[PDB]
């Protein structure tokens, strides 16, 4: 029940920057271990004993550290270092790990490329009613989706989705739906999505009537 | 090659149980000890026991106690793990992996789903409405995951996101996009062709104007 | 005198909170790498030896510690005798004294049950005889001292100094005989240092005994008046220092 | 009489000879238990685990006593020399009990601890006597009510100080030898027997260490550990008295 | 399967020393013990000492102390051992076996003769003198072994004693017999045959009755 | 340095008997192992840990003992039991062996079969001469040869040389070999083979003149 604490659990490196995460120890730890995940696959070895480096992994990689206080460092990030990062000990019995750090690519911002869907006729017909936002390849990650009907605000019935920064152009997208029954889609009219992000002051906004 | 080969996906309802097997080849199964690690939707990694596959002998974490029982098939070099009374706290994915001080292989891992639900396949609904366009496939109300979306029929591959799905009361929805030059659109036929493997549903659903 | 009893107990309790502070900034250091070391020992083997799990080398070091702790030596697998005759003496003497060294356990209930009985009359017997000697051994001392102090009255000394004087040269003997000659003998008989020999000297001779220092427990050969030497010492250095540790007493009640 | 002490050393020296003799026929078939049981616990070590030579292990075992030695303890808070422990310790050393159950590994610790006895016993005596005259008080004031009741039943005068006498040892030994030893049973998950061979040992001051009680506190229970130093308190000032009073019936004799 | 593979047998000059093998197969090399025996000529089988192929630690029979050097190559799974300031003393069989209190697995063993004799083909010389009737070779001043002696070219297979060499000065002497009817010698004739693959030698000896 | 002794070093059994060999140690031991061992072949793991019996081996082997005595024992004999069977300890470092009791087939007793051989001429004609004597399919194997010049018992320059119990017929067979310069070969005219066999009061004696 040794606690490993890496702070942030978030952050963000251009290519050829260097990286350092940390991971602290409740108390102390005579070696540290670190893994990397890339979603979709287990985790990996990457670096044990503190500053051993697994097979696979190239020399930009670099751990050091002692005690209580433990980091892995890259000499000069590069695209397919993008991954979560994990510390673990087992000096001590049980093994633990800490919370994973994320580390995603840096790159220049994009404001998202926002459309909205009204309700399939074919949805209509079955008495449901999904309203739908795509909000895409924008960067930063931070975003804020508004939904208003007949030009006030709707928090109700609406889930979203993130995926995953892109691998190619290190993008992020979201998808917002609104879902309602075909009775409260009827009583309205004008439907819009309102996007804040930090690209520009003013909201993006798209729109759409029922008519 | 050391390599640690897990069984697949699972399913089972609330309160019965589930055992999931890891087969060792590379090395020598009883030579090295093998842990189970539990990671909940792609957060912090939890370390649930080990066993000896030479000794029988394991431990457990604390929180696991209960939950979770270990067992080895010396002769099939197999490792299993046993979960009791599942509740859907228990969903996860769960990975076996081999070390007495760090984990130095992994298993690919295994997902365990914990519902009621019944294998309901997908509504397909299209998505419809400057240079480019985007258009969508809303794709609700199935179970169990996965769903594959294509367009075209594989033609269309760059400009595509499939969204990850979501719950909605006991059941997956998705919707996937697609970025088109608008010349292409309606000019020239867009379909989006969804297929629910658990439920054997494969449909195509062509994207029309408003 | 209650107030007085309070005083003295305020007292104390400080002169162990005092004694606390040091024996921890003394010792503490070492001790918490000794347990770095143990620790450090297991994942070195860990490392080696991975048909292991932490938890079962665990087991196996709780396992073997009461082993050893039991008295087993980690050198040898398996000629001399802790409970021959001689150290069995041996080791009753350390029941009525009340040194108590312990370096060696008993391990049956019959044995336990058996020292109970043996010392609640083994201890107040020896008491008398100790009491007996000293008195015995003051007295000699004092005859002897007699003569010398004779030769200090004639020196024109006063009789009030000449009776301090004889007490420094009485003390000194006693110690030369009972502290300084049987630490010098110890050194060069144990293989200790000066300082492990006079700690040891001191920790029997006010019958603490911890027993992490032992010198008469077995004969050695090629030099037999030692171990009997030994026995002889305890008896007389124990006498003598009664008569001191009261004595340091009664100053310490007058201030 | 010189004649008389030469006649009582020979008394004590058949009082050795015949203890060597129990403990020998008691304790030598037992000798190598420990031994035994080390060695059980290789061979069956090796048994488990195929990758580890009897050589390897035996380094281990090695390198393990040393840690021991050094005041390591065997983990699955410990501190010896933690400031409620080395109290403790200091304890051990002006009541002259000395459990040993800890050893100094430093050549400062023992040059200090020399002149920490050497003025802390005598220092603690004192106040062991001043607890003894106290507690006495306490207790034998007591027993005048039932000494009281006695002398009106017209039993002797001087049976009536004999009754008393046992009363005042009887109650002592229930709070302070039966008591403790009932307690120390639940606690320690001792025997009963341990439990008396613990407290008589310590209250004797003889202090063997093979049991000790209060080196270390309890949580889920705080009274115990200083009730335990109290206890050695009380204890050894009620021991005391016995010791000094039957001390007192031999010289005379 | 487990099994260990030694390699073949080696003849070497006394004060030279000598390296031999044991390719393990079957199982994990690394996760058990590997020792060595010696068994002279067909008598008491003798320790050598340990080896610990997965740390590297070696332990050594006191007899053995200076003579033998234990070693492996993990990535070959193969086990070592070299013997060194070779006496006559060290002719024998090695083994390489498995274990870590019994000795569960052996090599098929490998034979070490150490010699200052050359390569010696034998001289052979026939032995002539009831119904059976005996016959003899005998062998002598061949080094090294072995020879092969058949008679009449192994078409008499039946009533045949081979007795074991003995070294005399240094070289080797046999003889065998064979027992026939005889009412077939000297009607039939009968000649042994011996070979000595060292030196290339085969030689046939006619068996004629004393003049 | 723990020292084991098998006795006796030789025994026999015919077919159904019961066998026990006994194994005692130096001082105590926890455990004893045992191999078994046929000419040609190295020796197998047998019993282990006192009692257990390896993979291979029939249920008639058992093994028991305890502390300095420890003994295997076969129920009833069989003829594929014949072997040479080890003791072996590792409660102390180092694992030490018995010498080994060979167990051989009993049989019905079997006189020698006995011939004499003089030295060939062509031995003769490098200068030496070797006389050699057969004795073949005898049982038991406790024999004794004697050679005779000129009625005078010589001892010196005899080499002898037994083969293992045959497989077939379980007899035993023994060369014996004096060898002479040719000097003293041709002072001397009787040459004399006499053997003392436990089938017999009387020797076996062969004889023959050099001329
Ligand atoms: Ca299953
Ligand atoms: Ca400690
Ligand atoms: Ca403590
Ligand atoms: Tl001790
Ligand atoms: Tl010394
Ligand atoms: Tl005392
Ligand atoms: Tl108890
Ligand atoms: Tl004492
Ligand atoms: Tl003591
Ligand atoms: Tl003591
Ligand atoms: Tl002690």
């Amino acid at each position: 029940q040794i606690v490993l604490t890496q702070s942030p659990a978030i952050m963000s490196a251009s290519p050829g920057e260097k990286v350092t995460m940390t991971c602290s120890a409740s108390s102390s730890v005579s070696y540290m271990h670190w893994y990397q995940q890339k979603s979709g696959t287990s985790p990996k070895r990457w670096i044990y004993d503190t500053s051993k480096l697994a097979s696979g992994v190239p020399a930009r990689f670099s751990g050091s550290g002692s005690g209580t206080s433990y980091s892995l460092t890259i000499s000069s990030m590069e695209a397919e270092d993008a991954a979560t990062y994990y510390c673990q000990q087992w000096s001590n019995s049980p093994p633990t790990f800490g919370a994973g750090a994320k580390l995603e690519l840096k790159r220049a911002d994009a404001a998202p490329t926002v459309s909205i869907f009204p309700p399939s006729s074919e949805q209509l017909t079955s008495g449901g009613a999904s309203v739908v936002c795509f909000l895409n390849n924008f960067y930063p990650k931070d975003i804020n989706v508004k939904w208003k009907i007949d030009g006030s605000e709707r928090q109700n019935g609406v889930l979203n989705s993130w995926t995953d920064q892109d691998s190619k152009d290190s993008t992020y997208s979201m998808s917002s739906t609104l879902t309602l029954t075909k009775d409260e889609y009827e009583r309205h009219n004008s439907y819009t999505c309102e996007a804040t992000h930090k690209t520009s002051t003013s909201p993006i906004v798209k729109s759409f009537n029922r008519n | 090659e050391v390599q640690l080969q897990q069984s697949g996906p699972e399913l089972v309802k609330p309160g019965a149980s589930m055992k999931t097997s890891c087969k060792v080849s590379g090395y020598s199964f009883t030579g090295y000890i093998m842990n189970w690690v539990k990671q909940r939707h792609g957060k912090n990694l939890e370390w649930i026991g080990l066993i000896n596959p030479n000794t029988g002998y394991t431990t457990y974490n604390q929180k696991f106690k209960g939950k979770a029982t270990l067992t080895v098939d010396k002769s099939s070099s197999t490792a299993y793990m046993e979960l009791l009374s599942l509740t859907s706290e228990d969903s996860a994915i769960y990975y076996c992996t081999r070390g007495n001080y760090v984990f130095d292989y992994w298993g690919q891992g295994t997902t365990l789903t914990v519902s009621s639900a019944k294998t309901t396949p997908p509504s397909v609904y299209p998505l419809a409405p400057n240079s480019m366009v985007t258009l969508g496939c809303l794709v609700k109300g199935y179970f169990p995951e996965p769903v594959t979306v294509t367009w075209n029929s594989g033609s269309l591959s760059s400009g595509v996101h499939t969204f990850p799905a979501v719950l909605q009361s006991d059941l997956y929805t998705l919707s996937s996009s697609v970025t088109v030059p608008s010349s292409s659109w309606p000019s020239e036929t867009v379909t989006c062709n969804v297929a629910h493997p658990a439920s054997s549903t494969k449909v195509d659903k062509k994207i029309v104007p408003r | 005198r209650s107030t007085t009893l309070l005083a003295l107990l305020a007292l104390v309790l400080l002169y162990l909170v005092s004694g606390a502070l040091v024996f921890r900034a003394l010792e503490q250091p070492h001790e918490q790498q000794a347990q770095r070391e143990l620790g450090e020992v297991r994942e070195k083997f860990l490392r080696a030896h991975p048909c292991v799990s932490d938890q079962e080398l665990g087991l196996l070091i709780k396992e073997v510690a009461d082993a050893l702790g039991g008295g087993a030596d980690p050198e040898t697998q398996s000629s001399h005798s802790a409970w021959d005759l001689g150290s069995a003496f041996f080791f009753s003497g350390t029941i009525i004294t009340t040194i108590g060294y312990g370096n060696v356990a008993l391990r049956t209930d019959a044995g336990r049950l058996f020292c109970i009985f043996y010392a609640l009359v083994g201890i107040p017997l020896f008491g008398i005889l100790l009491a007996g000697v000293g008195d015995r051994l003051g007295s000699s001392l004092r005859h002897g001292i007699g003569h010398i102090e004779a030769i200090f009255l004639k020196w024109h000394v006063p009789p009030e100094l000449v009776r301090v004087l004889s007490a420094m040269l009485f003390l000194l003997i006693g110690c030369l005989l009972f502290v300084l000659t049987p630490t010098f003998v110890f050194c060069y008989m144990e293989d200790w240092s000066k300082l492990e020999a006079i700690y040891f000297v001191i920790v029997t001779l006010t019958t603490v005994g911890f027993g992490d220092y032992v010198a008469g427990a077995d004969p050695r050969q090629d030099s037999p008046a030692y171990q009997p030497l030994v026995w002889f010492w305890i008896l007389l250095g124990l006498a003598y220092f009664a008569s001191v540790l009261t004595t340091i007493g009664n100053w310490l009640r007058v201030v």
